[PDB]
C-alpha cells in the first residue's frame, strides 16, 4: 500500500553494514505512511456511521 | 566439608545452652534432659526439631522417644549422617 | 499407648507451621501459641476426655494441610533427593573385583581381609547365641543384644559395618 | 582413605579389551578400504560403445571393491 | 562456495568427542575439559554464515 | 546436467558502499579460507585424479526393449508371458525414479526462488500434476501390490469409463 | 531485552480480527509475570534470612565468574544483534498509543 | 480411590481390642524378619535367597487361572462385552468410513491430484 | 551353495572329541553364514530363480540372513545350561538345532506351496522335543501340547486347500508359473478356501484370539533362552502370507475385513496386560505379539507400501525381541527366577550389560533411522490410505511401545538388591558378546537398509 517509502527502508537494509542500528530517515518514513493509511482506513468506517445516522431519518 | 566427633559435640551444646529454656550451668553434656534439666513432654520435640535445623536434617518418628540426652542425641546424629572415620 | 500419639502429631505440627509463616521470628510467635493450647489438657489424665481431644486435633490440621510442606535436604519421602546423590555400592561387589586390578592399592584388599576372617569365625557363635533367647517362637519385635563379652558382636555384624557414603 | 564400594570389574573390563582387540584385528581392512579409493580409481561416468557388454564387472559405479 | 564448507564443520566439531568415547586415546581427566573447548570453537564457525546471512 | 533443468544463472555481487568500518567480514574470511585449506584440498584431489591415468570405459547402460508387450500375449503360458511380465517390471521400476527426477525438479524451484514459492515457476507445477495423475492411473497405485498380468485389467477399466462417458455425448 | 521480544507481540495481537477473549485472558497474564519474578527476589533473597543451616559455607569458584559475566553479555545486546540485523516484514506500531502501545508497558508496572 | 477425608489417622481408639490387635501384627512381623537375620548376616551363603511371600506373588498371576473361573454368573459375561464387543463396535466404523471412500472414487473426485504413494 | 555344509555339522559335532564340541559348532557356522549374504543378495528387476526346484532364488525374503545370523547365536547363550550334564545330552541338542536349520533355510529358498507346507510343519517337530525337555520349572507338557494343538490345529486344512488348488488351476509349484491364478468368484463356497489358507498364518502370526500359543511357548522356557531365539523364528517362519495373499487371493479383501479389526484389537488388549505382569520373560512374550500383529494388519492391506512395511518388520522384531531374550536369559542365569521385582539392579552390579539393556529396550521405539522406524511407521503410515480412522488407534498404542521397554528398564533401574546376594561377575566375555551381536547388524542397517525391505524396492 505504501510502495514509494517502503523501498527505501530496504535501500538502508542493502548497504546496512556492521552496526546497522543506525538507520533513524528511513524507520521514519514507515511511520509517516502507514499511520495515514490507517487514518483512512478509519475515515472509512467514520463514513459508514455517519451514513446511517442520515439514513435513519428519512 | 567433613565433620568431626569433637566438633559435632560442641554445635550441639551451642545450640542448647541458647535455648533460654536450660540453664547453661546445670547442664553440660553428661547430664540427661530426661531427669536433670527440666524439660516437660512436649518440650524435648520441640528442642529435636531445632537441632536438626543446624544439621544435616534427619529426625525419625519411632527414634525420637529414644533419643534425649544431649551425648546420645550427637552420637546418634553422626552415625546416620556418617560421621568421623 | 497415648504418649506416643501425642508426640508425633507434635513434631508434625511443628515442621508443618513453617510452610505457612516466612520468617522465623513469626515461627516463634506462633510456637509459644500452640505450647499453650496442649498445656491446658495436659495437666489432669483422663481416659475419656483425653482421646476426645485426640480426634478432635485431627481436625483444623486438615483444613490447612496442604500448602506442600517443607523436607529441607535427604529426607524420607517428600520431595528434593530421597534417594538420589547417593548411588552406592555393595559390600559383595568389593570381593568381586578380579586379580591386578585387585593388586593396586594392597592397603584396602588386606585390611578388608582381616575383618572378612573376623566376620567368618563369629559368625557360628552368634548363631548360637540368637537361639538362646527366650521366646521359643522366632523372634520378639526386635533384635536381642549381646549378653557375652569376650566374643562381641550383637547378633547381627554386617547391619552397621559397611552401609554407605556420601 | 576408604575401602569404598565394590564392584567385579574384571570380567567387566575385560570383555571390552578382548571386543576391541578383534575388530583392530579387523580394522586393517577398514584402512585399506580408504587407500582403495585413494590409489585406485573409483568410476567414471561415460557412454558404452558396441564392443564389450560385460567383462569383470558387468555395471557397476564407485568403489573399486564392488568391481 | 564458503558457505556450504563451513556449514558442516558445526556438525562434524560435536560428533568429534563421539568419535574419541570409543577408547581410541586417553583421556584422564581432561574429557569434561575436552567437551568445553570442542564447543568453544564451534561458536566461531557458525558465527560467520549468520554474518554472511545479513549481508 | 543436460536432464536437470534448474535456474541459467545467479547474479551475486556485492558493492559494500555504506560505511569504511574493516572492509566486510564476510569478504575477508572468504579470502582467507580459500587458500588456508580449500586450496590444499583442490590440489589432493587433482594429485589423485592424475594418478589413475588408465580407465575403463564399462557399457554401464543396459538394452533390452520391446520383446512383445503384455497386452498383445494372452492364455496362462509360461514360454509367452516370462518374457512380457519381465518389461512391464522393468518399465514400472524406472517410472518409479522418472517421478522422482520431476519431483525434484519441484524441490529445485522452492529454494532458488523462496519468497516467491507459489507465485512464478508454474512449468515445474504443471509437469508434477501431469505426471503424477498419469501415475496414479495406469502404473497401479490403486490396484493393490504390483503385478502385470493384474495391470491389464487395470488399463482395461480405464477403457471402459472413456467409451461410456463418450458415447452418451 | 524484553522490549525487544515479549512487548512486539502484545502491540501486534491488539490489531487483528481474531478472538476477543484469547486477547483478553494474555493481557492479565503479562501483568502476571512479575508476581512469580518477584517470589524469587522478596521470598527468598530480600530481607531477613531464613537461615537453613548452622554454620554454611557459600563462596565464588574460578570456574563460576567465567561463566556468569560471559553471559551477562548475552542478556544484555539481545536486543541490539538479533533485533537489528534480521530482515522483518510488515511494522505492527501505529495505533492506539494508550491503549495497546502503553499497555504493555503499564501492564508490568502495575 | 478417595473419600471425603483422606486416611492418615483419622479414626484411632486404644481400647483393650485394639491393642492386642497391634501386638498380633508384630508377633508375624519380628518372626518373618528373624528368619531373614540369620540368612542375611553370614558370609557363607553368597547367592539371592528365595522368600516364599513372593515366590506366591508370582504364582498368583502365572499361573491358579484354571482352578479359578469355576464359577462364571454373570460377572463373567460382563467381561466378554468388554472384549469380543469392542472388536464389533469399530466394524461400525471402518466400513462406514471406507463407504465413503469408495463412492467418492468413482463418482465425484476427491483424491488429490499430486498422489501417488500407495 | 546353502543345504550340504549345513548337512555337514551334523557329523561335525558326532566325530569331534568330549573336549572341544562347542568350539567347532560355533566357528564353522559363522563361515557358512558369511557365504549366504556373498551370494543371494544379488537379484535383477525380477529375482530370477536360482536352480530346479529343491531351494529356490529369494524375492523378497532377506530373512534367510537373520536365520544364518541366529545359526551360531543359538550356541552362545545355551552354553551356561546343558553344561552340567552327559556329554552325549550335548550333541543330542545342538544337532536338534542343526535339523530345525536345516528345515528353516528351506522353507524361506523354496519357492513353492505343495513341498513348503511339509517344511511348514517340519519346523515344529525339533522344537516339540526342544520345549518338552530342559525346562526348570514344570507344566512343560502344558505348553508342549498346547504348541501342537494350537499350530497343526490350523495347518492341517492346508491339505485340502492347496492341493484344491492345483488340481483346478494347472499346478502351485515354481510360483514364478504361478500367473495362472484367475480371481475368486466371491461366494459362499469360496469362503472356506481363503479361511484355510489363512488360518495356518492365523496362529504362528498371533492375533487377540488364537494367540495363547505364544506366551506358553516363551514362560516355560525350554532351554536357557538360546532355543527362545528359534521361538522368534516360528513367528517369522510363517512368511508365506506374504506369498499366498499376493498370488493365489488378489480380488479377496472383503473377507480380510474382518480380521484386520481383529488384530487392531490385538494392540490395545495385548499391550495392557504387558504391564502389570511379574515375569520378565512374559512382558517380551505379549510384547512381540503386538509387534507381530502390524505385520497381519500390513499383508491384509495389499498396498504396496504395506509390504515395505511387513518384510522390515518381520526382521526388525527378529533381532529385537531375540536380544530381549538373551537379556532375560542373563538374569534368569543368575538369580535362578524369571521374576521381574525379585531381580533388581543395573549399573551397580551389571555396569556394561546395563548399557545393552538400554539399546535393545529403545530399539521397540521409534530410534533414528535402525530397521524399526522403517519398520513400524511405514505401516501406520499404509493405514491410512485405507481408512482415516486407524491412526486414532494405531497412536494409542505408540504410547504403551514406551510401556513395555521402560516398564522392563525402570523396574531393574533400582540399585537396591538386598535380597540377592548373587551375580558376582556381571557378564562373561561370551554374555557381552551375544548382546553386540543383535544390535550391531541392525546398526549397520542404518546405512543401507535395501537388504532390509525388498518387495519390488
Amino acid at each position: 500500500y505504501c510502495a514509494h517509502y517502503l523501498i527505501r527502508f530496504l535501500k538502508c537494509k542493502r548497504d546496512s553494514f556492521p552496526n546497522f542500528l543506525a538507520c533513524k530517515h528511513e524507520r521514519h518514513d514507515w511511520d509517516y505512511c502507514e499511520h495515514l493509511d490507517y487514518v483512512k482506513r478509519m475515515k472509512e468506517f467514520e463514513r459508514e456511521r455517519r451514513l446511517l445516522q442520515r439514513k435513519k431519518r428519512r | 566439608p567433613p565433620l568431626t566427633l569433637e566438633g559435632i559435640k560442641d554445635r550441639v551444646l551451642y545450640v542448647l545452652k541458647l535455648y533460654d529454656k536450660i540453664d547453661p550451668e546445670k547442664l553440660s553434656v553428661n547430664s540427661h534432659f530426661m531427669k536433670d534439666l527440666g524439660l516437660d513432654s512436649l518440650d524435648q520435640v520441640e528442642i529435636i526439631m531445632a537441632m536438626e535445623d543446624e544439621f544435616g536434617f534427619e529426625i525419625p518418628d519411632i527414634d525420637a522417644e529414644k533419643l534425649m540426652c544431649p551425648q546420645e542425641i550427637v552420637d546418634y546424629i553422626a552415625d546416620k549422617k556418617d560421621v568421623y572415620e | 499407648t497415648h504418649q506416643q500419639k501425642v508426640l508425633r502429631l507434635y513434631k508434625r505440627a511443628l515442621r508443618h507451621l513453617e510452610s505457612w509463616c516466612i520468617h522465623r521470628d513469626k515461627y516463634r510467635y506462633f510456637a509459644c501459641l500452640l505450647r499453650a493450647r496442649f498445656d491446658e489438657h495436659k495437666n489432669e489424665k483422663d481416659m475419656v476426655k483425653a482421646t476426645q481431644l485426640l480426634r478432635e486435633a485431627e481436625e483444623e490440621f486438615w483444613h490447612g494441610q496442604h500448602p506442600q510442606p517443607y523436607i529441607f535436604p535427604e529426607s524420607p519421602g517428600g520431595t528434593s533427593y530421597e534417594r538420589y546423590e547417593c548411588y552406592k555400592v555393595p559390600e559383595w561387589c568389593l570381593d568381586d573385583w578380579h586379580p591386578s586390578e585387585k593388586a593396586m592399592y594392597p592397603d584396602y584388599f588386606a585390611k578388608r581381609e582381616q575383618w572378612k576372617k573376623l566376620r567368618r569365625e563369629s559368625w557360628e557363635r552368634e548363631v548360637x547365641x540368637x537361639x538362646x533367647x527366650x521366646x521359643x517362637x522366632x523372634x520378639x519385635x526386635x533384635x536381642x543384644x549381646x549378653x557375652x563379652x569376650x566374643x562381641x558382636x550383637x547378633x547381627x555384624x554386617x547391619x552397621x559395618x559397611x552401609x554407605x557414603x556420601x | 582413605r576408604l575401602f569404598i564400594i565394590k564392584p567385579s570389574g574384571f570380567y567387566d573390563k575385560r570383555f571390552l579389551k578382548l571386543l576391541r582387540f578383534y575388530i583392530l584385528l579387523t580394522g586393517i581392512p577398514v584402512a585399506i578400504g580408504i587407500t582403495l579409493i585413494n590409489v585406485x580409481x573409483x568410476x567414471x561416468x561415460x557412454x558404452x560403445x558396441x564392443x564389450x557388454x560385460x567383462x569383470x564387472x558387468x555395471x557397476x559405479x564407485x568403489x573399486x571393491x564392488x568391481x | 562456495n564458503m558457505f556450504s564448507s563451513l556449514s558442516l564443520v558445526t556438525l562434524l566439531l560435536l560428533t568429534m568427542p563421539i568419535m574419541m568415547m570409543s577408547f581410541n586415546t586417553y583421556k584422564p581427566s581432561n574429557y569434561p575439559l575436552y567437551v568445553k573447548t570442542a564447543i568453544s570453537y564451534a561458536f566461531i564457525t557458525s558465527m560467520i554464515p549468520t554474518m554472511m546471512f545479513i549481508h | 546436467x543436460x536432464x536437470x533443468x534448474x535456474x541459467x544463472x545467479x547474479x551475486x555481487x556485492x558493492x559494500x558502499x555504506x560505511x569504511x568500518x574493516x572492509x566486510x567480514x564476510x569478504x575477508x574470511x572468504x579470502x582467507x579460507x580459500x587458500x588456508x585449506x580449500x586450496x590444499x584440498x583442490x590440489x589432493x584431489x587433482x594429485x589423485x585424479x592424475x594418478x589413475x591415468x588408465x580407465x575403463x570405459x564399462x557399457x554401464x547402460x543396459x538394452x533390452x526393449x520391446x520383446x512383445x508387450x503384455x497386452x498383445x500375449c494372452q492364455e496362462k503360458d509360461v514360454l509367452c508371458m516370462f518374457e512380457a511380465e519381465m518389461q512391464w517390471r522393468r518399465d514400472y521400476k524406472v517410472d518409479q525414479e522418472i517421478v522422482n527426477i520431476i519431483q525434484e525438479r519441484l524441490k529445485a524451484c522452492q529454494q532458488r526462488e523462496g519468497e516467491s514459492h507459489r507465485q512464478n515457476c508454474a512449468k515445474e507445477l504443471e509437469q508434477f500434476t501431469q505426471v503424477v495423475k498419469a501415475y496414479q492411473d495406469r502404473y497401479x497405485x490403486x490396484x493393490x501390490x504390483x503385478x502385470x498380468x493384474x495391470x491389464x485389467x487395470x488399463x482395461x477399466x480405464x477403457x471402459x469409463x472413456x467409451x461410456x462417458x463418450x458415447x452418451x455425448x | 531485552t524484553g522490549f525487544y521480544s515479549k512487548d512486539l507481540i502484545i502491540e501486534a495481537a491488539n490489531t487483528s480480527y481474531t478472538n476477543a477473549w484469547a486477547l483478553l485472558m494474555t493481557l492479565i497474564a503479562t501483568s502476571f509475570t512479575a508476581i512469580y519474578s518477584t517470589r524469587i527476589i522478596f521470598f527468598a533473597l530480600l530481607g531477613q534470612p531464613r537461615f537453613p543451616t548452622l554454620v554454611n559455607i557459600n563462596e565464588n569458584n574460578p570456574l563460576l565468574i567465567n561463566s556468569i559475566k560471559r553471559l551477562l553479555i548475552g542478556s544484555l545486546f539481545a536486543g541490539y544483534i538479533i533485533s537489528n540485523n534480521i530482515p522483518p516484514t510488515t511494522i505492527p506500531q501505529m495505533t492506539m498509543p494508550y491503549y495497546l502501545k502503553t499497555t504493555a508497558l503499564i501492564v508490568t508496572i502495575l | 480411590x478417595x473419600x471425603x477425608x483422606x486416611x492418615x489417622x483419622x479414626x484411632x481408639x486404644x481400647x483393650x481390642x485394639x491393642x492386642x490387635x497391634q501386638a498380633e501384627r508384630l508377633a508375624i512381623r519380628s518372626r518373618l524378619k528373624r528368619e531373614y537375620q540369620l540368612q542375611y548376616y553370614d558370609p557363607s551363603r553368597r547367592g539371592v535367597i528365595e522368600d516364599p511371600a513372593l515366590v506366591r506373588w508370582t504364582y498368583a498371576r502365572s499361573a491358579n487361572i484354571y482352578p479359578n473361573f469355576r464359577p462364571n454368573t454373570k460377572t463373567s459375561l460382563l467381561g466378554a462385552l468388554f472384549g469380543i464387543g469392542p472388536l464389533v463396535f469399530w466394524y461400525y466404523v471402518f466400513k462406514t468410513d471406507r463407504d465413503r471412500k469408495e463412492k467418492l472414487i468413482q463418482e465425484g473426485k476427491l483424491d488429490r491430484t499430486f498422489n501417488i504413494s500407495y | 551353495k546353502y543345504i550340504i555344509p549345513t548337512i555337514m555339522l551334523m557329523p561335525l559335532t558326532w566325530l569331534s572329541k568330549n573336549n572341544m564340541i562347542w568350539v567347532n559348532s560355533t566357528a564353522h557356522s559363522l563361515l557358512i553364514s558369511f557365504t549366504s549374504l556373498l551370494l543371494m543378495n544379488q537379484f535383477g528387476d525380477n529375482s530370477l530363480n536360482f536352480s530346479l526346484l529343491f531351494f529356490s532364488d529369494s524375492l523378497s525374503t532377506p530373512l534367510l540372513i537373520l536365520t544364518m545370523w541366529l545359526l551360531p547365536l543359538m550356541l552362545m547363550a545355551s552354553q551356561h545350561h546343558l553344561s552340567k550334564e552327559n556329554l552325549t545330552r550335548k550333541k543330542l541338542f545342538i544337532t536338534m538345532l542343526i535339523s530345525l536349520q536345516l528345515f528353516l533355510i528351506m522353507t524361506f529358498t523354496a519357492m513353492e506351496l505343495i513341498l513348503f507346507y511339509i517344511l511348514f510343519e517340519a519346523t515344529l517337530v525339533p522344537t516339540l522335543i526342544i520345549i518338552t525337555r530342559w525346562g526348570n520349572q514344570t507344566e512343560r507338557l502344558n505348553a508342549g501340547l498346547y504348541f501342537l494343538f494350537y499350530t497343526l490345529a490350523g495347518s492341517l486344512p492346508l491339505l485340502v486347500a492347496l492341493i484344491y488348488i492345483q488340481n483346478t488351476v494347472g499346478s502351485l509349484n515354481f510360483l514364478m508359473l504361478q500367473y495362472w491364478v484367475q480371481p475368486v468368484h466371491n461366494s459362499w463356497s469360496n469362503v472356506f478356501m481363503w479361511l484355510a489358507c489363512m488360518m495356518a498364518f492365523m496362529v504362528k502370526m498371533p492375533l487377540y484370539g488364537l494367540h495363547l500359543w505364544l506366551p506358553k511357548a516363551h514362560v516355560e522356557a525350554p532351554i536357557a533362552g538360546s532355543m527362545v531365539l528359534a521361538a522368534v523364528l516360528l513367528k517369522l517362519g510363517g512368511y508365506g502370507m506374504l506369498r499366498i495373499t499376493l498370488i493365489l487371493n488378489p480380488m479377496t479383501d472383503f473377507m480380510a475385513y474382518p480380521f484386520i479389526m481383529l488384530s487392531l484389537w490385538g494392540m490395545i488388549m495385548t499391550s495392557s496386560i504387558c504391564l502389570r505382569q511379574t515375569d520378565l520373560k512374559s512382558l517380551i512374550a505379549y510384547s512381540s505379539v503386538s509387534h507381530m500383529a502390524l505385520v497381519i494388519v500390513a499383508i491384509l492391506i495389499q498396498t504396496p507400501w504395506s509390504y515395505m512395511g511387513a518384510t522390515a518388520l518381520m526382521i526388525a522384531h527378529g533381532l529385537t525381541s531375540s536380544m530381549l531374550f538373551c537379556l532375560a536369559n542373563s538374569n534368569y542365569e543368575r538369580i535362578h527366577s524369571r521374576t521381574m521385582i525379585l531381580a533388581r539392579g543395573l549399573q551397580t552390579l551389571l555396569p556394561l550389560m546395563a548399557t545393552w539393556w538400554l539399546l535393545a529396550s529403545l530399539t521397540n521405539l521409534a530410534l533414528p533411522p535402525t530397521i524399526n522406524l522403517i519398520g513400524e511407521l511405514f505401516v501406520v503410515m499404509s493405514t491410512f490410505s485405507w481408512s482415516n480412522i486407524t491412526i486414532i488407534l494405531m497412536g494409542v498404542n505408540m504410547v504403551i511401545t514406551a510401556l513395555y521397554s521402560l516398564y522392563m528398564l525402570i523396574m531393574t533401574q533400582r540399585g537396591k538388591y538386598t535380597y540377592h546376594i548373587n551375580n558376582i561377575s556381571p557378564s562373561f566375555t561370551r554374555e557381552n558378546a551375544l548382546m553386540s551381536l543383535h544390535i550391531l547388524p541392525l546398526l549397520l542397517l542404518t546405512l543401507n537398509p535395501k537388504i532390509i525391505l525388498g518387495p519390488l524396492y
